[PDB]
RNA sequence: AGAAGGGAGCUUGACUGCGAGACCUACAAGUCGAGCAGGGACGAAAGUCGGGCUUAGUGAUCCGGUGGUUCCGCAUGGAAG
RNA sequence: GGUAGCGAAAUUCCUUGUCGGGUAAGUUCCGACCCGCACGAAAGGCGUAACGAUUUGGGCACUGUCUCAACGAGAGACUCGGUGAAAUUUUAGUACCUGUGAAGAUGCAGGUUACCCGCGACAGGACGGAAAGACCCCAUGGAGCUUUACUGUAGUUUGAU
RNA sequence: CAAGCGACUGUUUAUCAAAAACACAGGUCUCUGCAAAAUCGUAAGAUGAAGUAUAGGGGCUGACGCCUGCCCGGUGCUGGA
RNA sequence: CUUCUAGUGAGAAAACAACUGCCCGUACCGUAAACCGACACAGGUAGUCGAGGAGAGUAUCCUAAGGUGAGCGAGCGAAC
RNA sequence: GUGUAGUGGUAGGAGAGCGUUCUAAGGGCGUUGAAGGUCGAUCGUGAGGACGGCUGGAGCGCUUAGAAGUGAGAAUGCCGGUAUGAGUAGCGAAAGACAGGUGAGAAUCCUGUCCACCGUAUGACUAAGGUUUCCUGGGGAAGGCUCGUCCGCCCAGGGUU
RNA sequence: AUCCGGGAGUCAGACUGCGAGUGAUAAGAUCCGUAGUCGAAAGGGAAACAGCCCAGACCACCAGCUAAGGUCCCAAAAUAU
RNA sequence: UAGCGGAGAAAUUCCAAACGAACUUGGAGAUAGCUGGUUCUCUCCGAAAUAGCUUUAGGGCUAGCCUCGGAAUUGAGAAU
RNA sequence: UUAAGUGAAUAAGGGCGCACGGUGGAUGCCUUGGCACUAGGAGCCGAUGAAGGACGGGACUAACACCGAUAUGCUUUGGGGAGCUGUAAGUAAGCUAUGAUCCAGAGAUUUCCGAAUGGGGGAACCCAAUAUCUUUUAUAGGAUAUUACUUUUCAGUGAAUACAUAGCUGAUUAGAGGUAGACGCAGAGAACUGAAACAUCUUAGUACCUGCAGGAAGAGAAAGAAAAUUCGAUUCCCUGAGUAGCGGCGAGCGAAACGGGAAGAGCCCAAACCAACAAGCUUGCUUGUUGGGGUUGUAGGACUCCGAUAUGGUAGUCUGUUAGUAUAGUUGAAGGAUUUGGAAAAUUCCGCUAAAGAGGGUGAAAGCCCCGUAGACGAAAUGCUGACAACACCUAGGAGGAUCCUGAGUACGGCGGAACACGAGAAAUUCCGUCGGAAUCCGCGGGGACCAUCCCGCAAGGCUAAAUACUCCCUAGUGACCGAUAGUGAACCAGUACCGUGAGGGAAAGGUGAAAAGCACCCCGGAAGGGGAGUGAAAUAGAUCCUGAAACCGUGUGCCUACAACAAGUCAAAGCUCGUUAAUGAGUGAUGGCGUGCCUUUUGUAGAAUGAACCGGCGAGUUACGAUUGCAUGCGAGGUUAAGUCGAAGAGACGGAGCCGCAGCGAAAGCGAGUCUGAAUAGGGCGAAUGAGUAUGUAGUCGUAGACCCGAAACCAUGUGAUCUACC
C-alpha cells in the first residue's frame, strides 16, 4: 500500500453520496491496489550438525557399492582430448545408463572428452557432493580417486 | 507462484445448475438463487422420504375399512380378531387382496367373525 | 452464677526464637494451634500466663526518616553510598 | 437598606387579577387601580415632532378569500409519427376477515370472495424512496469557548553581575 | 384613528431571519509632553504623522427635552512610606 | 515645451529639386450558438451612437433605417 | 469372523482427506488433434473423478517428494458488461402558409409572395476574452435534444499589407 | 475421580413447577435459591406457536408395537359397552 | 493584505459553489475496548452467560465449565 | 322427437425442455515490457555558457526519433563487401565494386531561452554603447568583437583634512546554477501514537527545512585501555547480552572493556637556538622577514664534546620505456530417404560429429538448415591499470647534564543548559553561554563524588590510503519471480488524454494467417451492408479480425395452461411425446399431501431488525528475529559452532572466541551434598539420595514489528491561493 505510486487523498467525504467509505485510490480491494502479504526475497538455505553430512556421504557410497556400481577403472589417458574415445571406454566397459564419473586431480584431458550426451557428468574428486551420487546409478572412478577419497572423508 | 483463478469455479457452479433443470422461473439460469433453492430441496426431500412410509398405511387403513365394513366388521374388530386368531397378514396385502381378491378377503373375515366369537 | 461477674495481695507473659497440622480462599491476604528451646511471673503444690467474654478500632508497593549491624565497597587503605 | 419617575409592562407565576370603553358577544387592544413572585436612573429613567418593505388593535372603500360555485382562453396531460433518461430492485403465479407471532401480516392458521390480458384516474398499504437519527446515552472519542481548575510560557517589571 | 420599539438617511447572516440587531451625530471617564502612548515584526524598519493635548488611542451610552438618588465594608486602580 | 547664462565650440537660413523613414497588433464573434456558467443554458458582461407620432422624457402604445420567425410536430378540445 | 456397544449439536479442541500453480527425478501423450468451451440417462460416503459426441489448433498430463500470491455468495466491497422502471418523463419561453426549385430521399435546405416580432434595442462601432470558428469548393460516418441535400461539424485550397 | 502439561470460548441469558424479597401477595415486571427445556433440538400433541406435555435423526425399505393425545365429516381410528 | 493569519457599519460573516478555523503534498497502512467481512470437505468430543478484583460495568486477569497428551496408585468417582 | 345426466378439442398470450443465432469479452495458450538481484566499469556537469527546453531541417511533413543556418548531416582513422535514401505504405527523383548505406574511435559546425552576465522583461522577446568592416550620393539598413556583480593582487587617480584614508578608474584571480527522490557531516527541530487517562518519560534527535562536500565521507597516531603477568593508531563484523545500569524504579530505554576475525601505515609544525636583510639604527640590542635547526614520557630537544657524512625510503611526476585490458571484429565440425500433412524439425530405416548436446529462429517439436556456442586469431585511434627506468623529495650514532624550550584568558571553579545506556542523582568523563582565574619537569592529566600510596599517560597545533554504505547510469548474466483487473501509473507515440486559476490529482487501450496472397469480375442497394465467384489447409480466420463462457435479447418446436390465492418446491400421480454412458430409463404434467427465502447480530427471526439489482474478475492470520511445548532425527555426561578464508550466488572442508547441561543455599561476605535463619547438635524453608541433555527440521502458541482486512471526526511540518468575496 505504501510503495504504489498512489495519493492519501480520499476519494470524496465520508458521508452525504450514501456510498461505502474509502480512504485511498490505492488499497487492496481496488482493482489496481497494493497486495497484502505478498512474497518478499527470502534465504531458504540452512545447515545440519557436522557429523550427519558424514554420515550421509558414507551411507551413500556404501549404499551404492552395496550393489556393484562404484567400477575401478585403473587409469585413464588421452593425449588430445578426443570426444569419441571416451564413448568406446565406456562401451568396452558396459555401461551405458545414467552416469558418474570422478577424477583425480587436473588430467583434465579426461574432463574435456565429458561433455557428451548428459549421460555423462564430470567432477574432480574434491566436490563429490551427496546429489551427484544419488541422481547416477553408476559411477566411474580411477584407482588413485579412490583413495583420495578415503583421505578427505578420514 | 501466484496461483490464477483459472476454471476451479465454474466446474462448480455449473455442477449446482444442472441440479436445478426446470424452476419455475429465473431459479435455473441465477447462480445465487439456484444454490438456495437446491438447498430448501435437499431439506423437502429428506422430511418427505419419512413421510411416504406414514401415508401408505392410511391409505391402506382407509381401504380396510371401505371392503370390511361391507361384511359388518368394523375396521378394529377385523384387525382385533385376526390378531386374537392368530392370523397375521400385513396391511398392505389385506389392502391389496381387498381391492382385488374379494373371494378371499370374505374367508378371512369369516376366520375372524368365528375368531372372537368365542 | 463450677462463673468470663464483683472485691483483695504480689507482679509485667501487653516475652525472645519458633511451629506438627488444620480453616478460609482465584490471587495478595486473614484465623486457630498442641508442643520444643531460652529466660521468668504468681502459687505450698498441682499448675495457668505470647493481652482485655468472643466477633470491628484499619492501608500493597515506590520514596523519605531514626537505632543497630561478624554484610558490600570499581588499582589498594579509607570514606560517600 | 431603592429617592424622582414608571408599574399585570418586549418584564406578572397565581392570571382570562379588578373596574371602565370598544363588539349582538373581546383571555388581544386602549383607560384607570396597586398586594412590583422578580421595574429603576449612562449594561441610563421618563415625554417626544418627523421617519419605518417594523410589531399590534379598530374604522371607510373594495372585492370569488367566503355562503357556493359556474363558464370561457392558452400550455401540460390524452391519440398518431420521430428521438429517448432517472432514483429504486432477495426470487415472486403478489385478494379479504378474525386470530397467531419479536406483542399491528400480501406470504402462517381457519374460514369468505375471486374467468385471462389491458387502458385513464386517485394515493389507504407495501413499517413506501432519497439522507449508516440532527433528539437521548456511551466512547476513560474530538474540536471551539470561559474561569479565583492544574501545569507552563510570550510580554511588562525588579535586583546582582 | 390609537399603542409598543427604534430618533432619522444607511448596514447586516452570498444560499431558510433584514429587525426592536450594528453603525450613527451628541455625552462621559481614562490614557498620552513626542524616539508620545498603541499596534505589526526577534531586529533593522514601519503605521500613529510629515500630526503635537481644541491632538491621538481605549472603554461604556446612543438625536432632542427634564434629569441622572444612597453605599468605598468586598474586588481592581492610583498614591503612601 | 519657452527662455537665460556657464559654455565645447569654419558658416548656418533659405530657396527649390529629388530621396529615407525600424519592430508588434489588424480575419471573425463580441447583451452571444464563437466570452464566464460541464450544454447550441429563460443567468452575468465595462464604453460610444441610439430615429417618428403624441408626449416633461431614453416612460408607455404603434412604427423608420435594420434584424428576426428560435432547431420536434400533426390531431382531439375529458379529469386534474 | 462373530458378538457387545455408540454415532443431534453453536463458540471451540483433535484427526484424516479433495482440489489449483510451480520445482525435482522416473515414466508418458500430442496435426492420425493438447490445453480451453458445450452436451450427455456414468462412478465414490464427501470435497470430487473418468468415458464418449461437436467446436478448437499447440502444448499437457500420471507417480513420489517439496514450496505456496491455493479454494469466495454477501464488506451500503472495487472494475467492466447488461437488465427493471419503459417505449414512460422530457424534446430548454416568442406565428407562420402556399408555389417552384434542388435532390435516392424533404414541414426542417434555396428562391418567391403575403403575413408577423423587436426597435434606448433582438440595430451600428469598439475594450477585454476566445484562438482560424472568416471565405471559396466538396461530403453526410459521429455532434445538431427529431429531420436534414444544411451547419460555428468533416475534407481541400486561401485570406489578416 | 485426582496430578502434570499444550489450546480455547465464555462474564447481555429466557420462560416455565416450586419458596421468598421490592411492587398494590398487579405486569410477558424486577432481584435471588432450586429442577427442566430453549440457547446448541430437529420428530408427535396443544388449530397456527423456542421456553408447555411426549420423545433425542449414522443410512435405506410402499414391513410390525406403543407414549402424549384421540376415535361423526374436513382427517386414521368406537356413531363402542 | 495569508491560515498560530487576514478582512469584518459585528452575523461565527467572508477568504475560488462546502470555514467554531482554507486547500494540496508528507509523518501515515496515524489511533479506534466500536461496526462490517473472512473462501474446500468428512470423522470424534463438545461448553458458557458464574465468584472475585478493576477511574470497572457491552472491556480484562485468575478461578470454575470444554478439549488433547502423559504418570500413578486405585479402589479414591456415582446411586442406592 | 322430448327429458335427465355426462362431456372431449381449439391459445389473444404465458410456462418447461430442446435446437440455432446476436450482443460481451471470461477463460486456454502467447510475448514486443517489468520486478529482485549477482560480477565488473563508472561515480559528477558547469562563464570555452551547463541540466532542461522553444523554434526549425526532408519531394511530399501531422507526430516520434536524429540533426542544427555546414540542420534526415561535414572531415579523418580502422572494421565490412552488396544493396541503399528512419519510423511507414507510394510515387518522383537518384546513390553504389573508383567500396554506398551501416558499425567503432578521434575531430569540425552547434539558432534562441535558461546562474544568464550590456540594459529591460509577462522565459524561448524588445532596446542599447564603443571600435572595426560593409550597402546607397547620403540619411536610415547589415555583420564582427567587447561592455554585469562580488574578492584577490597590482597601478593610477584621489580627498571633509596636510600628510593619507575612504571613493573612483583600469588591469588581473576565483565564485555564482544543476542532481542520483541513494549513501555522509552539521545548524535548527514537531504531533497523532504507548503509558489502556496525562504533565517528567516515550514516539525521537526520527519526519520536514537549510548549509557543506566526496566517490566515498566521518575517526585516526594515546593526558588510552588496564590492574598482573600486561597491550600500544582508526574503522567494521561475531560474542559479551537483553548482562551491569537507568527509569512517575512505571510503560520502556540499554552499553563498554577482555576474546575471535577483515585490512593494515604513519607523518608534518609552534617554541627554545643559528645566520642575512630591514626598521627603532638607545649606536642596549628590540622589532620584523626570510632561510637553517626540532618534534617527545624509558621524558625529549636545545646546549657542549667527539665520530660519519653514510645507510635506508616514499602516500610525488601527469616523464619516458615497455606488458595487459575496455571501446568495431575474424574463423569456427557433422544427413539422406520413407508415412501423415499445406507445410516436417514428427514417425520408420540407415549414417555422422562433438574441447561445439547453452540458447534463439525457420510453413508443427532439429546435436548434423540459419544465427550461434567450445575453441583459435585480431586495433590505425583513444582510455585505463601494472612493471622499471629518469627526475623529485625524506631520513644518521655515541657521551655530559650548569642554563634555556616543551601549544594562556588555555586547564579548572561557580552559575544555567545540553552530550555520554546514566532523567542531579553520592555523579566521574565530554560540550555550549556567562562570570572568576592555575603551575612549568622538585611539573602536569587520569584510574566514576573526595583524600593518601601506587600505576598509566603528556592536552589547549595540523595531515593521513584499506578493510565499511549507496546505485540515476553502461556491459554481461541469473530467478521452485508477473504474464495484460497481474508486472512500473505507463508492453501501444503516458506523466499523455482529462480535471483544478494554482501547488496538485491521472486513466482505458497487446493477439488475423506461415506469407496480404487484405476478396478481380457480376448482382441488389444513393451509401452503408449484403449474395455469388475467387485467395486460401481453415473466411463461423474479412480487418470490431486466435479460442469465444455468464447476465441480457431473439426464431422454431415436443408437453401444459382462461373457476383460479402458488417462499414457487418435494412426495404421490393419469395421460401425451420419446429412446440413453442400457438401467428398477428421458421430457412434460392434469390432480392430491406437506411446507413462512439466504447472511449477520441476538434471550428470541419469516420478520414490519440488517446487506445483496444481475453475471464475470480481483479482494483477509503472512514473513524476519526471539521464547516455549509436542513429534522426529544424530551423538550422550556431553552437545555444539559463529564471524571469517578457498569454493559455481552451490557443499564443504577449515575456524573452539562463545552458549547450554553436569550443584546447590544465602541479599552478601561465604559454605558445599549441603546451606540459610537462629543462643542452639532444636525445629522449619530450600535442594541430594538413578532421575540427561544438546543441535537441527517440523508444527501449535506467544513477543517486537502496520501483524487478519476495510473504516473516521481530528493533530503536526513545508508549500499553493484575494481573477469570487471582505477592507484599502
Amino acid at each position: 500500500r505504501s510503495a504504489v505510486r498512489g495519493g492519501g487523498r480520499k476519494p470524496w467525504r465520508q458521508k452525504g453520496t450514501g456510498r461505502a467509505r474509502q480512504g485511498s485510490i490505492r488499497s487492496p480491494q481496488w482493482r489496481g491496489g497494493g497486495v497484502v502479504f505478498g512474497p518478499t526475497p527470502r534465504s531458504y538455505s540452512y545447515k545440519l550438525p557436522k557429523k550427519v553430512r558424514r554420515l550421509a556421504m558414507k551411507s551413500v557410497l556404501s549404499d551404492k557399492v552395496a550393489e556393484n556400481n562404484l567400477v575401478a577403472v585403473e587409469g585413464l589417458s588421452f593425449d588430445a582430448p578426443k570426444t569419441k574415445e571416451f564413448k568406446q571406454v565406456l562401451a568396452n566397459l558396459s555401461i551405458d545408463t545414467k552416469v558418474l564419473v570422478v577424477l583425480e586431480n587436473g588430467n583434465d584431458f579426461a574432463a574435456l572428452s565429458a561433455r557428451n550426451l548428459p549421460n555423462v557428468s564430470v567432477v574432480t574428486s574434491d566436490n563429490v557432493s551427496v546429489l551427484d551420487v544419488v541422481s547416477a546409478n553408476k559411477v566411474l572412478a580411477t584407482q588413485t580417486a579412490l583413495t583420495q577419497i578415503e583421505e578427505v572423508l578420514a | 507462484a501466484r496461483v490464477k483463478g483459472g476454471t476451479v469455479t465454474r466446474k462448480r457452479r455449473k455442477k449446482v445448475l444442472k441440479l436445478a433443470k426446470g424452476y419455475y422461473g429465473s431459479k435455473h439460469t441465477l447462480f445465487k438463487s439456484a444454490k438456495e433453492q437446491v438447498m430448501n430441496s435437499y431439506y423437502y426431500a429428506f422430511r418427505d422420504r419419512r413421510q411416504k412410509k406414514r401415508d401408505f398405511r392410511k391409505l391402506w387403513i382407509a381401504r380396510i375399512n371401505a371392503a370390511a365394513r361391507m361384511n359388518g366388521l368394523s375396521y378394529s374388530k377385523l384387525m382385533h380378531g385376526l390378531k386374537l386368531a392368530e392370523i397375521d397378514i400385513n396391511r398392505k396385502m389385506l389392502a391389496d387382496l381387498a381391492v382385488n381378491d374379494a373371494a378371499a378377503f370374505t374367508a378371512l373375515a369369516e376366520q375372524a367373525k368365528d375368531a372372537l366369537s368365542k
